[PDB]
């Protein structure tokens, strides 16, 4: 019996409880009926739609402002003192209807802002994101990862991400996947176990290895002291003492001598450990790092162990016949050991007349991997040492042309060639002339093109567009790179290169590549070819 | 020593930290460890994940000391009703046994089941 | 009375760094049991400590177990008793910052005090709830002692 309404109506719940009981003192009561003093303004925000329809934009942009302005004021206006009473309380309409339709972003960034309080709420979102086909897709948060069923799931779904990725995903989704894995190093020992449990098979098992080394390398350099949980995981557990002297070393992160003679001890013997216990990625990069170092002597008597251990960690072979091997051999770990020990001697001697001297033998050297990957990290920390440009003999192409004998003789280690000679492209060398800094870096281009010439290409030709597109380097050596690149190639051409060398070549200085070829015709052959590929070019 | 729970929960219980924290040998000494066998049940999820968690860290000879008082907390832990302390356990509880962690981690968990189904077939098609 | 701050610390680390002056020494130390660290500057020559010790360090306002609030000059001759009797290493000094983690929205959890010995410094890193005391340039006691 109040009629006094504007557009309270909708509001008339509420109301009608305070109307029929309303007694005593209903000021408030009336000025609540009426606190709706504005007009009919919840259908004439669904008419800003029907002027929107004469406006620049009738779509559903309007609607997701409208729910982006709804969500902004439930964030703002988040009732977060009775959050955990207002999620335990009623849950069942209101959450269930909310994760049906509006899951994009609210309850993500509602379990994004306390995610203390709210257990009935969190809950029953997690378990609706459970309930979303594609996963847990939601929940992309690194401290709402703390439910063992939701953080499960969102672990399954990184890693088929990856799984199906490849070695490009592998760059681009492994800190997105390991920021999850290394936030909570309880999370840690799931994801290892997983890892392990799934690398138990060698029907692809690979590159779940592959993808816990890396993970363990990012919870290397994050701080985690995660080497006893990676030998926690193995089978080099098994023979204990072996273990636990590689845990003490792993912990410590250097190279005792004692240590590797307690180690070389249980090696050579007639009873060897199961040799995945040495081929761990890590001990190996500590072994490059105490040995090819160009200071970091190491002291004449051990050496042959030091060097023995490598040798059977990158030499030998077994046959697992059902957990027990049968059939080894270290036949071809002399050579390795004497390979191994040479580059010692030459990376020891530091006389550089002799480096170009015994080249010939350095290039015998490296024919073997261990070898390759030593000599690559002792020129990563030997050219890359500051003011070393000062020694000059065609730009000191030397330890370049040690780059192009690496790249040469393997593949696997192309990443980290690349990434040595990137690293020293973008590295501006002081105290140098302009002129000799741009020959320098015509010098690097040329290893570029050397790398592009043995297959390893989409990566190299991906860094020239970033490097023209984003943070742009000088345009004369994109120039050159194009020249001296097109001046070796020839059709069939792959469309993924085709695909990634068209914009570099066509926008931004066409006209530099063509000065005086003429015998053989420039870049309007690739542009022809390119042409006779695509659908026009598109 | 006495109060020994609040003890652990004061060296430890920094939520704000998620992994073991260093010095975490020199934390965990039998006679500590004793002391918490009879308060396990009392101190927080999150600080007794730590303790499990640095339980692993101790060295060899430690462990082969006193297994049993660690094989006691792990059957303890292993009772709780929490998803993290039970899956922990479930994995550390051959850890002072043999040396080597748990890879048997299939029965009792449809998660355990779920994940490796789904990447036993994933890892089957992605050669 | 008087005490702003009572902790019996053990040390963890000398100097480890190396040794940047031969008298005075900095001691990294954790608490017994509040989980605090305490980075300390001690006169090696008049005090030796070594690694692995242990002792009771208790910042108080006034060495007055009364709390009668002196000026800090030096009275050699007031026969008042002190606190400093029980003690065996008293170092006078102010506190001149005491920085925290916080946030523009809530309160501190982790505080650090820092406090300069006239040049020897000393930062207790711990929780708000211990190191509520402590209050911007002020004058403040050190009274270590060290205990088997």
């Amino acid at each position: 019996x109040x009629x006094x309404x504007x557009x309270x109506x909708x509001x008339x719940x509420x109301x009608x409880x305070x109307x029929x009981x309303x007694x005593x003192x209903x000021x408030x009561x009336x000025x609540x009926x009426x606190x709706x003093x504005x007009x009919x303004x919840q259908t004439v925000n669904l008419l800003a739609e029907w002027l929107i329809q004469t406006g620049v934009e009738p779509v559903q942009v309007q609607e997701t402002v409208e729910n982006h302005l709804k969500s902004l004021l439930i964030k703002h206006f988040d009732p977060r003192k009775a959050d955990s009473i207002f999620t335990e309380e009623g849950e069942t309409p209101a959450w269930l209807e909310q994760m049906i339709a509006h899951t994009t972003w609210r309850d993500l960034f509602y379990k994004l802002a306390e995610a203390h309080p709210d257990c009935l709420m969190l809950n029953f979102t997690v378990k609706l994101i459970s309930d979303a086909g594609y996963q847990g897709e939601i929940t992309s948060v690194s401290t709402a990862c703390q439910q063992l069923e939701v953080f499960s799931r969102v672990l399954r779904t990184s890693l088929a991400t990856i799984l199906d990725g490849g070695e490009e995903n592998l760059e681009k989704n492994l800190p997105e996947f390991a920021k999850m894995v290394c936030h909570g190093e309880h999370t840690y020992l799931f994801a290892q176990a997983m890892m392990s449990v799934l690398a138990q098979e060698e029907q692809g098992g690979s590159a779940v290895r592959r993808i816990a080394q890396e993970v363990q390398r990012f919870a290397q350099e994050k701080g985690h002291d995660a080497s006893q949980i990676t030998l926690a995981l193995g089978t080099a557990a098994s023979y204990p003492r072996a273990c636990q002297a590689l845990g003490a070393m792993l912990s410590k992160g250097a190279l005792n001598p004692a240590d590797i003679t307690v180690l070389f001890k249980m090696f050579t013997s007639m009873d060897p450990p199961p040799v995945e216990l040495i081929r761990v990625p890590a001990f190996l990069d500590l072994f490059m790092q105490s040995l090819f170092k160009p200071g970091a002597r190491i002291n004449q008597d051990h050496k042959h162990k030091y060097i023995h251990i490598l040798a059977y960690a990158a030499s030998v072979v077994e046959t697992w016949k059902k957990n027990k091997r049968v059939s080894i051999n270290k036949d071809e770990l002399k050579s390795t050991s004497k390979a191994v020990e040479t580059v010692h001697n030459l990376c020891c001697n530091e006389n550089a007349s002799e480096l170009v001297a015994e080249l010939s033998t350095l290039y015998q050297c490296i024919r073997f991997p261990v070898v390759a990957m030593g000599v690559l990290k002792w020129v990563d920390w030997t050219v890359s040492e500051p003011r070393y440009f000062q020694l000059q003999t065609d730009h000191t192409p030397v330890h370049l042309a040690l780059l192009d004998e690496i790249s040469t003789c393997h593949q696997l280690l192309h990443p980290q060639v690349l990434q040595l000679l990137v690293k020293l492209f973008e590295t501006e060398h002081s105290q140098l002339d302009v002129m000799e800094q741009l020959e320098l870096k015509k010098t690097l281009l040329d290893r570029m093109v050397h790398l592009l010439s043995r297959g390893y290409v989409l990566p190299v030709v991906s860094y020239i567009r970033k490097c023209l597109e984003k943070l742009d380097t000088d345009i004369s050596l994109i120039r050159y790179f194009v020249t001296e690149v097109l001046d070796v190639i020839a059709p069939p051409y792959t469309s993924d290169f085709v695909q990634l060398f068209l914009p570099i070549l066509e926008n931004d200085s066409i006209a530099g590549t063509i000065k005086t070829e003429g015998e053989h015709d420039p870049v309007t052959e690739f542009i022809a070819h390119c042409k006779s590929n695509f659908i026009m070019v598109n | 020593e006495s109060d020994t729970g609040l003890w652990l929960h004061n060296k430890l219980g920094a939520t704000d930290e998620l992994w073991a924290p260093p010095s975490i040998a020199s934390l965990l000494t039998a006679a500590v460890i004793d002391n918490i066998r009879l308060c396990f049940h009392g101190l927080s999820s999150a600080v007794k994940l730590k303790l499990l968690l640095g339980t692993l860290h101790l060295p060899r000879r430690t462990v082969d000391e006193m297994k049993g008082a660690l094989m006691e907390i792990i059957q303890l832990a292993s009772l709780d009703s929490d998803p993290w302390v039970l899956m922990v356990a479930d994995i550390l509880k051959s850890f002072p046994d043999t040396g080597s962690l748990n890879l048997e981690l299939e029965e009792q968990n449809p998660n355990v089941q779920d994940i490796l189904g789904e990447l036993r077939e994933k890892v089957g098609e992605c050669e | 009375a008087g005490i702003l701050f009572e902790d019996i610390f053990d040390v963890k680390d000398i100097d480890p760094e190396g040794k940047k002056f031969d008298r005075v020494s900095r001691l990294h130390c954790e608490s017994e049991s509040f989980k605090m660290d305490l980075i300390l500057d001690v006169n090696i020559q008049i005090y030796p400590v070594d690694l692995g010790d242990k002792f009771r360090l208790v910042i108080a306002s006034t060495l007055y177990e009364d709390g009668t609030l002196d000026d800090g000059e030096y009275n050699p001759t007031d026969d008042r008793p002190s606190r400093a009797d029980q003690f065996e290493y008293v170092m006078y000094g102010k506190v001149y910052r005491i920085e925290g983690d916080e946030t523009s929205t809530e309160a501190a959890t982790r505080l650090s005090a820092y406090v300069s010995y006239g040049g020897l410094l000393m930062r207790l890193q711990g929780d708000a709830n211990n190191l509520h005391g402590f209050e911007v340039d002020s004058r403040v006691y050190l009274l270590m002692k060290k205990l088997a």
